[PDB]
């Protein structure tokens, strides 16, 4: 959460979802599009077979 | 607060300086506004209008555009040589000796090559040069 | 200067229309600097009447080495004891 | 500048006894090449003098700089890698001095 | 600045302040106000709707530079490795197009 | 002799420069000028664009290697640098290694965008979603990964060490794993939908039929003894 | 003197290299001639410019 | 006074000191044919310790070069912002600090046993350094004579019937 | 055996070197060179150092 | 044959002259090495002569430079000879450098020819 | 810094003084083909005496 | 060239490309390489045929 | 390092500076970073997803549906030309979009959409004294550093273009208007202090 609030770019680089709670209706002043290649190219995600072949 | 004392110029337009604190002038005629202070920035407008239109793209330097003689020479040579290349390499490869000339120049250290002659003058001159090192 | 977006957007009298009537846009009032959260976890639950903003903060960020040293002494002595017990046995 | 440059050019041409027509053709081609590259760059500078250099343009040109230098260092990296582990004759009998 | 007491009383009577000022300029003191620089932003019609500036839509110098690159490649490679130079006098009317241009 | 061979070498240099310009222009566009919602979500772009970007990255990796190889060939031809003359240090096997390090990724660059073409045409006429776009993307990406470790299956007979030869063979035979994923996904995209027969669809079927044969024959070419023969 | 006279004499009036030409190069000593390099004289426009 | 006084790469304050550069130069005037297996073992141990040491020397010089480079830039710490100047000045100065470190003799038990040994291996090493590396042997002999070493190869030999092969530096008698 | 001795000595050196060296080293961070008490100079991330020290 | 190292003495003028005359006239020197030394000697002298002549020519003009021409005689002469001294030093140093570099190359060729360098063999 | 440092002073005016040829002081354990070097050293010394 | 330069601005959603100048450059430099690589079957330094009496010229 | 907008910012630089210093949606919508657009709400009839357009009658809008944590997108990417005039819904997920055509004005309506935009980052604003970071680790996280400071004592005043020209060619009028605007700034600050 601190990483996302203070260094959002780096947070995006880590594939971290925007952690700010916006249930009050006002969107956060600095959000970003998800970059999930690290968490998708995994042995535990959709890139399971590709990462198994590479392993 | 030190006010501009007086302007001794006969030009009555310059009398505006006497109405402001010197520091004020220092803020808006020097420091940040040094490249603008007490100057009519007509050249800024002229250059902006020069750079926002659709003008001759051929620019030599900041001040001038590329010379029209050079531009037209370049364009005519480019188009004609491109046409020559296309036509010769798509149509005139049947008899190379008819459509191509064999030419070559080499280092002056080596003896003059057999093909080191001025083309279009093979019937008048045979060219050779003394070797050098 | 606001911490909570809703507060920031509840009664905003600095909106451009107002500033349009004076035509004086201070650089110190850039919205990029107007609001910034507290970098601590803040999430909404459903209270008895409306949303309640609960705060999750697990650990402090002002720890100093002395504290780190005081809690590390048992671990270092445990390492010493285990290594010496291995040597003896 | 013109005196020095033209004198040097003519001296080099005279000492090498170059074929005038062929060298003039080649030099015209290279002059057009370099002139149009530099003219594009001059166009960019002149148009960015006013009313065109935004943050997007600035970031674009910084990215262009870094991309060009990464491209240039790309082939140089391969050449340096080949230089490091350069091929040589076997150390036993063919090339005993490379030790 | 000094606000007149009568004017302040009139404003207090006619308008009751009920909400705080969201502008940060309220925190400015007189020294900070006097140490501020006034800049001008000309506001005119907007036609470019992108964060990038307007881009010229024609590259004539580029087209001709690439034509020259093609000429350089073909002519130089033929003259170096084939030792062939195109006989421009075979298509003398194309050469005459060049001359008349 | 001097002539066509030098023409080919310098033309490959020029083609490498042109490829550099092309992939620079195309890759800077997607990283910088992309729409706000498709900056990093490659699963949303059309499969032909995903394939094109992957092949552009692959060309970005291999173009310096190809350029170095051809520059060394030109130097050896016209400067007698003896880069590939065994008598005083060189080796032609190095030239083969460099070219084939460029080589196989080039063919994988050539083939992958057609996967995008079929993965766009088939769902369009079938008015249904593709079978597994994420899995197809990861399959083509792992194929791109393996493209950099199978360059030696073109050099089985040149006398490579058996360790390297076995590595090349075992990484080459496992490239059948991603391709079969593509085949299965195309087949399952063809089913359970409202088929609207067009002319591109028939070309897609022809492409599938042709890719079935060439793929398994190339897999057969990874059989070491068969490749020897 | 520095940019024209000195380079001219050590480039065209001798074949022996100076120390800074090869002190970091692990080449055997050799001489150089102006007449066996750059057949396509791209050095002439470069030097002139 | 460390606990590992048995280590061959270690040394005391008054062991024979050789600067790394000199050591490498010493390797250029020797042949493994003339050395016994024990001398070969000594030289192999010295090579291992020396390769690790020459690897580690720039690191030792990094804090000194880092401090000097910052002081050359000025009295402003532009960390992450003054990196260009800091590392240019480092690429200049760190070679100088490493120059001083590599030209600085360091004691070592391998140095004191390879050179100062009674056997034919040590005699051969001393004679080869004396003949093929005159200046290195000159400074090494000046160092050895102050460490109560008496060899026939030293220039400071008062019991020799043959004149010294090199200038004898001033020293106490 | 050497590993056990080394790790015993490493834990002992963690115990000893701190209060002798590292804790007094912390005394170098109470103030800055100019004498003004220590404050935060960010590099890129302007972290909210809201807590006390 | 020479000692190698940092502590070793650099080649003196007498040693350089002796080795040059040894390479020029000895019987154990092959014709190629002797030709190398001869060609080194032939081309080098021009550099010294040309440096001296160019310095003399420049200093003749520099003696009448706009500021130099209006100085007292002592300062005028010193400033005027400054170009001559620099150019003469350049000519002499370049001549010596070229001659000694090619002579040292010839000495290396002689040493390899007679196998007088350890760690160097065919 | 604070101990004995060997002096770097050496003979600077005697040609080929440090071209030491093998004798009983050098144990004769040099490179085998240095006999030609010793002969050259002897000839040079006989020239410079 | 064709599909990328036509579809990347469409699919990615960009006004032209990052370098329209480079796009034009690539297209107009393709033809020279095409010509060089395609006409080597028609061209060789031994351009004359076996019945061309080279001894006449 | 910050542009002297009195003499240099004319059309595009001027519009970008106006967006930065006002956060006026129209201007901001022109210069919103392409890297990220603020995550809005799901488009319903009562709470439509607002798509902004800076005085352009239409815009290409893609829809992926109900975004989830499981998979980032709800349904396949479907594009349509959202046009000005009425609510228009993606039928794949029933998502209602409203195309708001922002006008070059300071109406309260425009200030209504003040919370639907990212504030304009000023790191890339103005000239930079560092071309690009040669850091493999900080290329995608950090902008270029600066050896100089960023002043905060700038107060921006919008001026009509012709008047702006008279500012550039008539220094006396420029000084007069600057003095008057400084007086007005003093009055405004005093009024805010009195209100507080
Ligand atoms: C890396 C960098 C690489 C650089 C390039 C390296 C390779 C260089 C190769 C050089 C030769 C290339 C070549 O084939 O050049 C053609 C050719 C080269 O000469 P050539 O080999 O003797 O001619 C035989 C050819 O087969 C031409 O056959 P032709 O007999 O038909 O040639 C005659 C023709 C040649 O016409 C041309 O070459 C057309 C281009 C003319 C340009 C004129 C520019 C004038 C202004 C200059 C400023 O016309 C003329 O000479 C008169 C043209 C008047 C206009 O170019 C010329 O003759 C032009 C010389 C200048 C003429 C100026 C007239 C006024
Ligand atoms: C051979 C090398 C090159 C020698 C020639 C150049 C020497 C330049 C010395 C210099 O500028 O001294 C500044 C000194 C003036 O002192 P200062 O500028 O008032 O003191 C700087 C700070 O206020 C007070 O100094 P400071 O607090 O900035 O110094 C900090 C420095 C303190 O350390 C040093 O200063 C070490 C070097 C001492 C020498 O701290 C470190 O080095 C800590 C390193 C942290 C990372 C460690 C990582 C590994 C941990 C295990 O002298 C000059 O400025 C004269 C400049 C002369 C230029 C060269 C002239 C020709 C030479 C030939
Ligand atoms: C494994 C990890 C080991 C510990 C690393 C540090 C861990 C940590 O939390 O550090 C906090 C710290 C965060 O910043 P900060 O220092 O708290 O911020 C204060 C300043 O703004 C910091 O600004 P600054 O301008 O002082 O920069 C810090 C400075 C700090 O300098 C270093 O980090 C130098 C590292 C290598 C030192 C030499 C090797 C060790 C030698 C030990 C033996 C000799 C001892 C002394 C001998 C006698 C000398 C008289 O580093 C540099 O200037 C460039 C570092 C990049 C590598 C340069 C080439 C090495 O981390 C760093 O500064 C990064 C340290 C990276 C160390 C490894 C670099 C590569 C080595 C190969
Ligand atoms: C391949 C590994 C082994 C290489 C051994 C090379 C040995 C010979 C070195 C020859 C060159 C010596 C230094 C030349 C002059 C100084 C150049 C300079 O300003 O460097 C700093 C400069 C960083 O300045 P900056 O980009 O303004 O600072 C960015 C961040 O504020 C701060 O960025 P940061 O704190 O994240 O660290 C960035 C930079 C920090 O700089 C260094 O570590 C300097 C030492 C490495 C320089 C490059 C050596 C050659 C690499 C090929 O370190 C690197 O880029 C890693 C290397 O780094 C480079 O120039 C590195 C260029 C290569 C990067 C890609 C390959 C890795
Ligand atoms: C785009 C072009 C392309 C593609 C996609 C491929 C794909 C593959 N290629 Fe290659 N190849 C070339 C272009 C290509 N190739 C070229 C040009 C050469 C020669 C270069 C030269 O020397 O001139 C070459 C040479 C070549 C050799 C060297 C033959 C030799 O010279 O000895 C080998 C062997 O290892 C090989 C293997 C493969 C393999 C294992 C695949 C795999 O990627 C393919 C695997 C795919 C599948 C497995 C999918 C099929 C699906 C099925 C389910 C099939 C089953 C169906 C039935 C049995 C009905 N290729
Ligand atoms: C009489 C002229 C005296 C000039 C003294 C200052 C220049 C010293 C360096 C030099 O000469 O470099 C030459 C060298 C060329 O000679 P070089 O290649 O032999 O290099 C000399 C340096 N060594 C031998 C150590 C490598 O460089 C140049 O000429 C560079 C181009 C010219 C740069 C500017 C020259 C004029 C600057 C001073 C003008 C006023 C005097
Ligand atoms: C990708 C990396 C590729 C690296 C290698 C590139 C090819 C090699 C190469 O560039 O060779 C050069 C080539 C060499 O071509 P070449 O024909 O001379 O070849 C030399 C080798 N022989 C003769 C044996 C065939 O071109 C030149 O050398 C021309 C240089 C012209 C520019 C001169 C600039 C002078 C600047 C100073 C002027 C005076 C200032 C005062
Ligand atoms: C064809 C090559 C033939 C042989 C020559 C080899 C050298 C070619 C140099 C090419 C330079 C870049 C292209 C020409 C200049 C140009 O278009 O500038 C305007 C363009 C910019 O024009 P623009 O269209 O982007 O305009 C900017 C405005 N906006 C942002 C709105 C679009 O500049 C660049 O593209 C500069 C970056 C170039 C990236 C690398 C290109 C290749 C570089 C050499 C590769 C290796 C060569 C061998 C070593
Ligand atoms: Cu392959
Ligand atoms: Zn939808
Ligand atoms: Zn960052």
């Amino acid at each position: 959460y601190e990483l996302f609030v203070d260094h959002p770019d780096l947070a995006q680089w880590t594939g971290t979802y925007p952690k700010v709670d916006s249930s009050h209706g006002f969107p956060f002043y600095s959000t970003y599009e998800m970059y999930r290649d690290f968490q998708e190219n995994t042995l535990n995600s959709d890139g399971s077979f590709a990462q198994w072949i590479t392993l | 607060m030190n006010r501009f004392f007086k302007v001794s110029s006969k030009y009555q337009y310059y009398k505006y300086l006497e109405q402001y604190d010197a520091a004020f002038l220092r803020k808006y005629q020097s420091e940040t506004h040094w490249y603008l202070g007490r100057r009519g920035a007509w050249k800024n407008l002229v250059i902006k209008y020069a750079g926002d239109h659709i003008s001759l793209e051929e620019e030599h330097n900041v001040k001038y555009k590329t010379h029209l003689s050079f531009v037209y020479l370049s364009y005519r040579l480019a188009w004609v040589l491109f046409a020559y290349v296309l036509i010769y390499n798509h149509f005139l490869l049947g008899d190379i000796g008819k459509t191509f000339n064999v030419g070559e120049w080499d280092h002056r250290l080596k003896p003059s090559a057999e093909r080191d002659y001025p083309t279009r003058y093979e019937s008048l001159y045979i060219l050779d040069r003394t070797q050098k090192w | 200067m606001f911490r909570w977006l809703f507060l920031y957007w509840y009664n905003s009298t600095d909106t451009p229309s107002a500033i349009a009537k004076v035509n004086l846009w201070s650089y110190i009032n850039l919205r990029l600097f107007k609001a910034r959260l507290s970098s601590s976890i803040a999430y909404y639950i459903l209270g008895l009447n409306n949303l309640e903003l609960k705060k999750l903060k697990i650990f402090y960020k002002n720890t100093y080495f002395d504290y780190i040293y005081l809690k590390s002494i048992p671990c270092l002595f445990l390492i010493i004891f285990f290594t010496n017990l291995y040597l003896f046995l | 500048g013109l005196l020095l440059g033209l004198s040097s050019i003519y001296y080099l041409m005279y000492v090498r006894l170059l074929p005038f027509n062929k060298i003039i053709f080649a030099w015209i081609l290279v002059a057009m090449f370099l002139y149009w590259l530099l003219s594009g760059f001059v166009f960019f500078v002149k148009k960015y003098q006013y009313s065109k250099f935004t943050a997007a343009i600035q970031r674009f040109w910084k990215r262009t700089y870094i991309i060009f230098w990464v491209i240039e260092a790309g082939t140089f990296s391969v050449f340096f890698y080949l230089t490091l582990n350069a091929s040589s004759e076997p150390v036993y009998m063919y090339d005993q001095i490379k030790i | 600045t000094v606000i007149n007491s009568e004017f302040l009383t009139y404003l207090k009577s006619n308008y009751k302040i009920s909400f705080s000022a969201s502008n940060i300029v309220k925190y400015l003191s007189d020294k900070s106000v006097n140490n501020s620089v006034i800049l001008y932003l000309r506001k005119n019609k907007i036609f470019n709707k992108s964060r990038y500036s307007r881009n010229r839509q024609t590259y004539r110098t580029g087209a001709y530079w690439c034509l020259y690159v093609n000429i350089i490649a073909v002519v130089a490679f033929y003259f170096w490795f084939y030792k062939f130079t195109m006989n421009f006098g075979y298509l003398w009317w194309l050469l005459y197009s060049l001359i008349l241009s | 002799g001097v002539g066509s061979q030098d023409i080919l070498i310098l033309s490959v240099v020029f083609a490498g420069i042109s490829t550099t310009i092309s992939f620079t222009n195309l890759l800077i566009t997607r990283r910088t000028l992309a729409m706000p919602g498709l900056r990093h979500r490659r699963v949303l772009m059309p499969f032909v664009t995903i394939s094109i970007f992957l092949t552009l990255r692959m060309l970005a990796t291999i173009t310096p290697v190809l350029g170095a190889a051809v520059i060394m060939m030109a130097f050896d031809r016209h400067w007698q640098t003896t880069f590939f003359e065994y008598a005083y240090g060189g080796d032609p096997i190095l030239s083969q290694h460099l070219f084939w390090f460029f080589g196989h990724p080039e063919v994988y660059v050539l083939i992958i965008p057609t996967f995008g073409f079929i993965n766009m045409i088939v769902p369009h006429n079938n008015t249904r979603r593709v079978a597994s776009k994420h899995h197809m993307i990861w399959a083509i990406y792992v194929m791109a990964y393996m493209g950099y470790l199978v360059w030696g299956h073109h050099m089985y007979l040149v006398g490579l060490d058996h360790r390297s030869r076995t590595m090349y063979s075992t990484i080459t035979i496992m490239i059948s794993m991603p391709a079969t994923i593509k085949v299965v996904n195309w087949t399952l995209s063809l089913v359970n939908g409202a088929l609207k027969i067009d002319l591109p669809f028939l070309f897609s079927m022809s492409f599938l039929l042709l890719f079935l044969v060439a793929g398994f024959t190339g897999m057969w070419l990874s059989h070491v003894s068969l490749n020897v023969s | 003197w520095c940019a024209y006279f000195v380079p001219y004499n050590i480039f065209f009036k001798t074949h022996m290299p100076l120390e800074h030409a090869y002190d970091n190069l692990f080449f055997p000593y050799f001489q150089h001639t102006h007449f066996l390099w750059d057949n396509n004289a791209l050095h002439i426009p470069t030097v002139g410019g | 006074m460390d606990n590992n006084y048995h280590f061959w790469g270690n040394g005391d304050r008054q062991d024979v000191s050789l600067s790394y550069e000199d050591y490498y130069s010493i390797l250029d005037c020797l042949l493994d044919e003339k050395l016994s297996p024990q001398g070969l073992m000594k030289f192999k141990n010295l090579h291992e310790v020396s390769m690790y040491g020459v690897s580690y020397v720039p690191l030792y010089c990094f804090p000194v070069a880092y401090g000097i480079s910052h002081m050359l830039t000025g009295k402003v710490r532009r960390g992450h912002s003054g990196y260009r100047n800091l590392f240019s000045l480092m690429s200049v100065v760190l070679p100088f600090t490493c120059w001083y470190a590599y030209t600085t003799p360091i004691p070592r038990r391998l140095y004191t046993e390879i050179i100062c040994s009674n056997n034919a291996d040590g005699a051969y090493v001393r004679n080869r350094i004396k003949q093929q590396k005159p200046g290195i042997w000159r400074k090494l002999s000046q160092q050895l004579y102050n460490k109560n070493f008496r060899f026939p190869e030293l220039n400071q030999d008062l019991t020799a019937t043959e004149f010294p092969l090199d200038y004898v530096a001033p020293h106490k008698f | 055996n050497i590993r056990a001795h080394f790790w015993s000595n490493f834990a002992l050196g963690l115990l000893i070197t701190g209060p002798i060296f590292i804790i007094p080293f912390g005394k170098a961070f109470r103030n800055l060179r100019s004498g003004v008490p220590y404050y935060f100079r960010p590099k890129y991330v302007f972290t909210q150092k809201n807590q006390y020290n | 044959m020479e000692p190698f190292g940092t502590d070793e003495r650099n080649w003196t003028h007498e040693e350089k002259d002796i080795i040059t005359r040894f390479l020029k006239y000895d019987k154990h020197v092959n014709l190629k090495t002797a030709e190398m030394v001869y060609s080194a000697e032939v081309e080098s002298a021009y550099f010294g002569k040309a440096g001296a002549l160019a310095g003399g020519v420049i200093s003749a003009l520099f003696f009448n430079f706009p500021i130099v021409r209006n100085l007292p005689i002592i300062r005028r002469s010193v400033i005027g000879v400054l170009p001559f001294l620099y150019c003469y030093t350049w000519g002499k140093n370049t001549q010596e450098e070229l001659r000694w570099l090619k002579t040292f190359a010839a000495y290396q060729r002689f040493v390899v020819y007679h196998g007088q360098h350890c760690k160097l063999w065919v | 810094l604070f101990d004995f440092n060997p002096s770097s002073i050496k003979f600077e005016k005697y040609p080929f003084y440090y071209w030491i040829n093998s004798s009983q002081l050098t144990e004769f354990n040099q490179y085998r083909k240095f006999v030609i070097r010793d002969s050259i050293i002897y000839s040079l010394n006989n020239y410079i005496i | 060239g064709g599909f990328a330069n036509f579809l990347i601005p469409y699919h990615v959603g960009s006004k032209d490309v990052a370098y329209p100048r480079l796009n034009s450059i690539g297209f107009w430099i393709q033809p020279c390489g095409y010509i060089l690589l395609a006409k080597i079957g028609f061209l060789r330094p031994q351009f004359w045929r076996y019945y061309d009496k080279t001894s006449f010229s | 390092r910050m542009t002297n907008t009195t003499e240099e910012a004319f059309d595009e630089v001027s519009h970008e500076w106006q967006a930065l210093v006002t956060s006026n949606p129209f201007d901001l919508n022109v210069f919103n970073y392409l890297e990220n657009t603020q995550t809005s709400n799901f488009g319903t009839v009562d709470n439509p997803l607002v798509v902004f357009t800076s005085e352009t009658p239409f815009r290409y809008v893609g829809c992926t549906g109900q975004m989830n944590e499981d998979d980032y997108e709800g349904h396949e990417l479907l594009f349509f030309l959202l046009r000005e005039g009425s609510l228009q819904r993606c039928m794949g997920c029933g998502q209602v979009f409203k195309l708001v055509r922002l006008r070059n004005e300071y109406s309260p309506e425009m200030d209504y959409y003040l919370s639907n935009f990212h504030p304009y980052e000023m790191q890339e604003m103005g000239e930079s004294d560092t071309t690009v970071l040669m850091s493999p680790y900080k290329y995608a996280s950090h902008y270029e550093y600066t050896q100089f400071e960023t002043p905060s004592n700038m107060v921006y005043s919008m001026v009509n273009p012709d008047e702006h020209d008279r500012l550039l060619v008539d220094p006396a009028y420029r000084m007069e208007r600057t003095k008057a605007l400084e007086e007005k700034y003093k009055v405004y600050t005093s009024s805010l202090r009195e209100v507080e």
